[PDB]
């Protein structure tokens, strides 16, 4: 329920871990 | 926890054919599954990730699908290089559980083994023990049966195999099975022989030596 | 580029302690999750535990929880496993591995990418003993090898003479005897006029007892 925290440019949120991490670019 | 599930356990499929392994979660995991492929006592590869994306390197050949529950690893023509033990992982969840895996072999044309045998070396038989080795070299398929002779008398379980992955440019294996006896016993008989059976040989094939050239 | 260089690995006692640990270069550990992963012989992949080191996050499978604890020191950007109270069905290759993630609306695409080379780990009362090297003698084609018996723990390589010989190599994987010891041999096909004059030798290496044998294969 609890909305997770938004996660700065160059972090994503990553469900695994239930926290931002460092994201590169999608291709 | 969430439980991943691949068929088939293992698969034998020709240079150039289509593969596909299939592997199932028990729970909804979006599209957070990934393919790794392992070259046996190595590090796995990761080969697919979010269920459809190629990570940068794979060859075009590998190609994944599906979201939910059903994924889906695709080679799309079989290169001899491409045995290995396939892995499908869901990181949806923790924990991120591996499916068993498939084991994809490469199936090709019959080939007979060139036998060979070894009696044991003079320095072995110092240590009061003595080990008889026989070759078969670059076979297929793997299905072999190998017999000891001592004199011409059948033995029992004093014998052991390895095997060779298979060779990743021609697709055969190699085997050592070895013999494994007392100095006292191996002193006591002159002929040692392994009679090799094989799809590939017509008939069976002995190999043999008498003990002091 | 990036690399997870990996230490710490042997052989110890049953209800003994080990701490394994993964070196990282060409990127921060901070931001990203690394993760354990072993194969115990003949068996498949089995995923073991993971950290977030910004935060110090973990997660374990069952199978290990409550006897291995991982973590990370940043300022050092390596993570570590310490391993207690193991058991045989502990003895594996540990490796360790960064997840990598790609920006997709918002989360995670990801998996992973960048692998530690993998370190044994052997569970066992046994002593480490180095191997005795026999060769196996030959005689178109000829077959000579060498025979590696009687060692422990695992590993050992077997390469030809220094370097030069690889085509037609087998280096069979080894064999557990009944006597509780390791064997195999490394075998090779040449051609048959050479054995006359070409010297064959293989050269063995047991760094668990840092054993390093350099043995001769002549005709008998």
């Amino acid at each position: 329920a609890p909305a997770p925290t938004p996660c700065n440019p160059a972090e994503c949120f990553d469900p695994l871990v239930r926290h931002c991490v460092a994201c590169g670019l999608l291709r | 926890d969430i439980q991943m599930t691949q068929s088939p356990s293992s698969l034998s499929a020709s240079v150039g054919d289509r593969v596909t392994i299939t592997c199932r979660a028990s729970q909804d995991v979006s599209t957070a599954v990934a393919w790794y492929q392992q070259k046996p006592g190595k590090a796995p590869k990761l080969l697919i990730y979010s269920a459809s994306f190629l990570y940068s390197g794979v060859p075009s050949r590998f190609s994944g699908s599906g979201s939910g529950t059903d994924f889906t690893l695709t080679i799309s023509s079989l290169q001899p290089e491409d045995f290995a033990t396939y892995y499908c992982q869901q990181s949806q969840i923790s924990p991120p559980t591996f499916g068993q895996g498939t084991k994809v072999e490469i199936k090709r044309t019959v080939a007979a083994p060139s036998v060979f045998i070894f009696p044991p070396s003079d320095e072995q038989l110092k240590s009061g023990t003595a080990s008889v080795v026989c070759l078969l070299n670059n076979f297929y398929p793997r299905e072999a049966k190998v017999q000891w002779k001592v004199d011409n008398a059948l033995q029992s379980g004093n014998s052991q195999e390895s095997v060779t992955e298979q060779d990743s440019k021609d697709s055969t294996y190699s085997l050592s099975s070895t013999l494994t006896l007392s100095k006292a016993d191996y002193e006591k008989h002159k002929v040692y022989a392994c009679e090799v059976t094989h799809q590939g040989l017509s008939s069976p094939v002995t190999k043999s030596f008498n003990r002091g050239e | 580029e990036v690399q997870l260089v990996e230490s710490g690995g042997g052989l110890v006692q049953p209800g003994g302690s080990l701490r394994l640990s993964c070196a990282a270069s060409g990127f921060t550990i901070s931001s990203s999750s690394i993760h354990w992963v072993r194969q115990a012989p003949g068996k498949g992949l089995e995923w073991v535990a993971w950290v977030l080191p910004s935060v110090g996050f973990t997660d374990y499978a069952d199978s290990v929880k409550g006897r291995f604890t991982i973590s990370a020191d940043t300022s050092k950007n390596t993570a570590y496993l310490q391993m207690n109270s193991l058991r045989a069905e502990d003895t594996a290759v540990y490796y360790c591995a960064r997840r990598v993630c790609y920006n997709r609306l918002g989360v995670c695409a990801g998996g992973m990418d960048y692998w530690g080379q993998g370190t044994l780990v052997t569970v066992s009362s046994a002593s480490t003993k180095g191997p005795s090297v026999f060769p196996l003698a030959p005689s178109g084609t000829a077959a000579l090898g060498c025979l590696v018996k009687d060692y422990f723990p695992e590993p050992v390589t077997v390469s030809w003479n220094s370097g030069a010989l690889t085509s037609g190599v087998h280096t069979f994987p080894a064999v557990l005897q009944s006597s509780g010891l390791y064997s195999l041999s490394s075998v090779v096909t040449v051609p048959s006029s050479s054995l006359g004059t070409q010297t064959y030798i293989c050269n063995v290496n047991h760094k668990p007892s840092n054993t390093k044998v350099d043995k001769k294969v002549e005709p008998k």
